[PDB]
């Protein structure tokens, strides 16, 4: 975050790959799906006996819903809805009732009520998405459809996604009624009065509820996207079954379990899938290898660097370091005739001088740079010093006849700024609130 | 501790009449792992949109950066500090006429391909995972996709070793050096250059810094090195059994480790968002949610990254004393006798010797310790002729019949005279003194 | 004078990443108290200062964490001068290497911004020359060892010298001491030895 | 014997600076488990808590 660098080696943040193409890999079903059934059916359940559907095989279009239905409510938890096309949907059931429209803000997490208590209840940790659309044209005749009840009394509130169809008498009062009917103890089940002209808070409003589970088994309803090819040995952005991400995706052997799709390592991000077309498995790496380091003197000098790549094998470098997705001022530093091969990993930039001198820039593992004029780069072997071998022998001795007297300084810190800081301002610029 | 008593009284005096000659290892870490992070890849899995939500942070990991590049410079300051005490490479000549004295297992080993010595090479094997870092290469990654090792999952989400910039070979090159110098030029290669100087004598010049007379040496030369072989020997068996002999690098070494897993492991904290997978959240999110998300995320991996770097403050900070006290115990008892008690060993300090570790230094204190004592009847002063006789250097003994001075740390007894002692003031004033006649010459 | 103005360094620079870790939004709407203030009513108002409290009493806390870390090791520097004030200037350090390359005379301090120098004069022997030694001396039949200094010979006579510098004086009874017969060191030499 | 009390002190007010940094909303509706765990449902219990 400056222009002038110093003399040294830094390790520098892996920028240099960009991605450039995208991956999307979706089963190959076709079979549309069964939107007839859920929405144009004949007749809905009553809210109490609501009717529960799997859908499976599928591809959730839903562009067909467009032509016709328009739908008053339409509200989706743990999904945002324009990602609906991108994904793939595993656990899928519609919940499919009717109830009169004021009633239709209870069919949500956490809500209460007649419908969120003794009819049809939802988890709070609910993924997946309602539908409701006015049905007056439909579900009301004149005089009033009474094919439609809802359970006025009850025990206790339902648990999540129960059904509740008992017809035993509600005792009411603190009297047992013995299963007849009569004063302070009334049947539950009491019949919806849906005449065509009245109010929209007593108008049929038909409801389904979607239930589905997201990126944790395998996906039969899929999203209505066009799958492409499979480009492996490149980091690319991915689609596989929904889970979008980056990376390279490269052939693996893992002995997954039939009802696994994805593996997760200690960190829990993914890194072992399933191909949902041909059933192998494939192991996503990133596409910045890791340690970059730049080795430069700084800059009011001059303006030449070399770059150790940690690690390394000096033959790999351009398929670790990903050299074709780079420019070519980046290929040249990919490889090219100052390759060195150190313990610490491969250098490029700086040729290899036998020599060894007490150094400036050190880069590890015993190996030094500088940059000497030949105005350029140049990486060693640092001098320990000067190789000596004192001449011991069992009877002489060195006396000395001759001394110095040496002045050496030596600078010691002893105190710092005593900096003092004001919580209030510095977090609040004197603001009341 | 064994409750003991000792004999204490006013006119008993317990003399040494023998001594051992003891080497004692002392081990005290110098440098640990060079560790370094890419914030980026750590935080964000190289996705775009989460580096985007974190260049807006940008100070937080380019201060977390300069502190972890600190931390490194400091360990290679420390390793320096501790071993290029000197820079003239001294070598050890081919003939080994040490008076009897045998460096074989501490000097060199010119067979081995390094040039480790023994007890270096020991020191080597007792740490198990000393290196785990630059040495592992890129394709086993890829290649042992089975295993899962820690250091490819550490290496996938930005958390390198980097490599230490001396390498063993060039520490034990120093250390080389040192033993060089110590056992041929004595102590006088730090104070300047190096001279040189048979090793007996050095041995006396140590025998009389510790204030016992050197002739004792020249006495029991042959002994004194048996002595000094077999407790060579002695270490050379002590730490070739036990595994927790190094145990004070080790855990350094599964410090350093630990952190790194536990923060590969922090990574899967969701932190209040929806999931702790960023992929997730991004297939599952439209813009804005998942901007809020992944700020929760930035956030949270963020502090843990902090978390990291602060831990490491502190133990590079313990690391950097311990190196401090390692470089003085290199100058004060490498390059000199340490007069100071029990700094360099139990008993008074004859010499250290210098042997390289992976991430410290070990020493091998030989040190004087008396072994067998004498009671004797003393008394503080002579009265020979109305005058007191105090000793110069020595105390005054006897064994019940005649009097003699001797050296305070060893049974020489010497007869009276008047080169032994001194002569100051009449003998009516001090507490204990005794009659006796001082031979004069 | 680098080791000060390092310190010099962090300190304004960590003052300086202070001020720009202000300009944070903490998964806040903005990163500016008046911006949220201005655009909001109070209850989200109070969530998003909220945020922006919790992120920049985090950033202090990690400053102020960062201080103790550098103020712990400025306290072990100044232990170490005030421990080298004690030893070197205020008496002559027998410790090696502690005050200077070679043996100590003296030091003088002065003083440096948050810092202080140390001026260590020491004594370096310059030039030597090789000789031949003998770690004792037979007289007739006991063995004299020296009681400062060593025995050394130019090739043709043997004196006394002190270890650092090289000031022969002839062998006499007061050089040396007797102890014992000459047959059981080793490297002991024949010769006289004056008495006065 | 100054230095060792400020020891002890700084142990023992660090103790009882946590136990009071105990009583913090950290930006949740309450300070108080209890209270939130009361006047909550599951989904943003979870959150606050
Ligand atoms: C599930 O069935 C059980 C048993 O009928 C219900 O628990 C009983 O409810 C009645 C009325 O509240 C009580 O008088 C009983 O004491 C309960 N017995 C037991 C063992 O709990 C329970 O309420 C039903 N669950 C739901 C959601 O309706
Ligand atoms: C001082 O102690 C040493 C042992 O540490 C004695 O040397 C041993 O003496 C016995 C019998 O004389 C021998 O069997 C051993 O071989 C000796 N040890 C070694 C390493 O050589 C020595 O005798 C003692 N000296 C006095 C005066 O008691
Ligand atoms: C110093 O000690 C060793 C014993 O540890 C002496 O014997 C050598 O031992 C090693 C390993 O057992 C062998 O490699 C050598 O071959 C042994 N030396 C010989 C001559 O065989 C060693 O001799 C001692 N050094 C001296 C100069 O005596
Ligand atoms: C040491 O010797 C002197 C003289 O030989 C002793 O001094 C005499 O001690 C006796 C003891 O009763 C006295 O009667 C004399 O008056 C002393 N004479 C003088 C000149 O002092 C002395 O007592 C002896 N001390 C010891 C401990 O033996
Ligand atoms: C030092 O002097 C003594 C006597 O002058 C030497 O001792 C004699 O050495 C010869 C050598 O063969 C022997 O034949 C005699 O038996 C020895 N006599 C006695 C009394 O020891 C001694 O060798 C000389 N040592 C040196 C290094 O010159
Ligand atoms: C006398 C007036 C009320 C006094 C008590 C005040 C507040 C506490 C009771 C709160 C519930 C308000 C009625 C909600 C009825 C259920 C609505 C529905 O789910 O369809
Ligand atoms: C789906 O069906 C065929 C037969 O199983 C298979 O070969 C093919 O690879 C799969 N993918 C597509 C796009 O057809
Ligand atoms: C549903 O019914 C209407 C008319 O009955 C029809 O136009 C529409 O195509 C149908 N839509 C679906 C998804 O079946
Ligand atoms: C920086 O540039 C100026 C002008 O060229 C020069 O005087 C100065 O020495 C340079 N300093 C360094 C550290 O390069
Ligand atoms: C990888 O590095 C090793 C060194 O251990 C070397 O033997 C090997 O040749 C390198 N791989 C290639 C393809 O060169
Ligand atoms: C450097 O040393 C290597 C190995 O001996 C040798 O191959 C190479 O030719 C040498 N290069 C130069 C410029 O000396
Ligand atoms: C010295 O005397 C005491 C008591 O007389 C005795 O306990 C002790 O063992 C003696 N010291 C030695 C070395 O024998
Ligand atoms: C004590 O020392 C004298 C000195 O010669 C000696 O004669 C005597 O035998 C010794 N007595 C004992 C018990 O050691
Ligand atoms: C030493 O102690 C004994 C008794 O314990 C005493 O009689 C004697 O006087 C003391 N010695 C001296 C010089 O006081
Ligand atoms: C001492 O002798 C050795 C070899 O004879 C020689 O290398 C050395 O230079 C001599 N010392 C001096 C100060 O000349
Ligand atoms: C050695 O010392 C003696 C002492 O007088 C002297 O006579 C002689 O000249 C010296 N010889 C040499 C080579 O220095
Ligand atoms: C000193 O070494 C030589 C050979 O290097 C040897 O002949 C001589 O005996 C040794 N001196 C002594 C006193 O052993």
């Amino acid at each position: 975050k400056s222009f002038t660098v110093e003399k040294g080696i830094y390790q520098t943040s892996n920028f240099r790959v960009q991605p450039t193409e995208s991956i999307v890999r979706f089963p190959n079903i076709t079979n549309l799906c069964p939107f007839g059934e859920v929405f144009n059916a004949t007749r809905f359940a009553s809210v109490y006996a609501w009717n529960r559907k799997r859908i499976s095989n599928c591809v959730a279009d839903y562009s067909v819903l467009y032509n016709s239905a328009s739908f008053s409510t339409f509200k989706c938890y743990g999904v945002s809805p324009t990602k609906l096309n991108d994904l793939c949907f595993t656990n899928v059931y519609a919940d499919s009732f009717v109830i009169r429209g004021d009633e239709v803000r209870q069919i949500a997490p956490g809500q209460t009520g007649k419908i969120a208590d003794y009819n049809y209840k939802l988890p709070c940790d609910f993924t997946g998405c309602v539908i409701a659309w006015n049905s007056n044209n439909l579900d009301s005749k004149v005089g009033g459809n009474y094919n439609y009840l809802y359970r006025l009394f009850r025990k206790s509130n339902l648990k999540p996604f129960e059904r509740d169809i008992s017809t035993e008498i509600y005792q009411a009062g603190s009297t047992p009624c013995n299963g007849v009917e009569g004063f302070n103890c009334y049947f539950p089940l009491q019949s919806y009065g849906f005449q065509p002209t009245n109010g929209v808070g007593y108008q049929p409003y038909r409801v389904v509820v979607l239930s589905f589970e997201l990126l944790h088994a395998p996906a039969t309803v899929c999203g209505p996207k066009k799958s492409t090819n499979l480009v492996k040995n490149k980091c690319v952005n991915f689609n596989f079954n929904g889970l979008t991400g980056t990376g390279v995706l490269t052939e693996s052997n893992k002995k997954f379990l039939p009802f696994q799709q994805f593996g997760r390592d200690i960190a829990d991000t993914t890194d072992a899938v399933r191909d949902p077309q041909t059933l192998e498995i494939l192991d996503i790496t990133p596409c910045s290898f890791g340690g970059v380091s730049v080795i430069t003197p700084g800059t009011n000098t001059s303006n030449q660097v070399a770059v150790l790549y940690q690690g390394v094998n000096c033959t790999e470098v351009p398929v670790a370091i990903h050299a074709d997705q780079l420019t070519p001022t980046w290929r040249v530093y990919s490889t090219g005739s100052n390759v060195f091969q150190t313990r610490a990993g491969c250098l490029i930039g700086a040729e290899h001088v036998n020599n060894s001198y007490e150094c400036d820039i050190p880069i590890g593992a015993g190996i030094c740079a500088s940059y000497q004029t030949s105005q350029s780069i140049i990486a060693y072997t640092m001098s320990l010093g000067a190789e000596n071998s004192v001449a011991y022998s069992n009877n002489s001795i060195a006396i000395p006849t001759n001394f110095t007297i040496s002045v050496t300084t030596e600078i010691l810190p002893v105190s710092m700024t005593k900096t003092s800081v004001d919580c209030t301002m510095y977090i609040c610029g004197d603001s009341t609130e | 501790g064994a409750e003991n008593s000792v004999a204490y009284s006013n006119n008993s005096i317990a003399i040494p009449t023998n001594f051992t000659i003891s080497v004692t290892t002392e081990i005290l870490p110098v440098s640990m792992t060079k560790t370094s992070v890419d914030c980026t890849m750590y935080i964000c899995g190289d996705s775009t949109e989460c580096s985007n939500l974190l260049l807006q942070y940008g100070s937080f990991c380019t201060q977390l950066n300069r502190a972890l590049t600190g931390i490194a410079v400091e360990q290679d300051k420390n390793t320096q500090e501790v071993f290029a005490q000197v820079k003239q490479i001294y070598k050890t000549p081919p003939i080994k006429d040490f008076g009897g004295f045998n460096f074989s297992q501490i000097l060199p080993d010119p067979s081995k391909p390094s040039k480790r010595s023994f007890i270096e090479d020991l020191l080597f094997n007792k740490v198990t995972l000393a290196d785990a870092g630059f040495i592992k290469q890129y394709g086993d990654c890829l290649g042992d996709i089975a295993a899962r090792d820690l250091i490819c999952a550490q290496k996938f989400n930005g958390l390198t070793v980097l490599p230490p910039l001396l390498t063993d070979e060039m520490i034990a090159q120093y250390t080389s050096a040192l033993l060089a110098g110590t056992i041929t030029s004595g102590w006088t290669f730090g104070a300047g250059a190096a001279l040189q100087i048979p090793f007996a004598m050095q041995m006396a010049y140590r025998f009389n810094g510790i204030g016992v007379t050197q002739n004792v040496l020249y006495e029991n030369q042959k002994l004194i090195a048996n002595q000094f072989n077999s407790a060579i020997g002695k270490i050379q068996d002590s730490l070739s059994s036990t595994a927790s002999a190094l145990g004070k690098l080790q855990d350094v070494v599964n410090q350093n480790a630990q952190a790194l897993n536990t923060l590969v492991k922090q990574l899967s904290s969701n932190f209040g968002a929806i999931s702790s997978v960023l992929n997730d959240i991004l297939s599952r999110l439209d813009k804005c949610e998942a901007e809020v998300q992944i700020d929760r995320l930035i956030t949270g991996r963020l502090q843990s990254l902090q978390t990291y770097v602060t831990q490491q403050l502190i133990r590079a900070a313990e690391i950097r004393a311990s190196a401090n006290l390692a470089a003085t115990k290199m100058s004060e008892c490498v390059l000199g006798q340490s007069k100071r008690v029990d700094f360099c060993g139990k008993g008074y300090h004859l010499m250290s010797f210098p042997q390289s570790a992976p991430h410290g230094v070990v020493f091998l204190h030989v040190t004087y310790v008396p072994a067998q004592e004498k009671n004797f009847t003393t008394a503080p002063a002579i009265c020979h002729d109305g005058k007191a006789h105090f000793p110069r250097e020595g105390v005054f003994v006897s064994n019940g019949t005649h009097w003699f001075v001797t050296q305070r740390n060893f049974y020489e007894p010497q007869i009276i005279t008047t080169d032994n002692t001194f002569v100051s003031g009449n003998c009516d004033v001090v507490i204990g003194i005794v009659n006796n006649t001082v031979y004069d010459p």
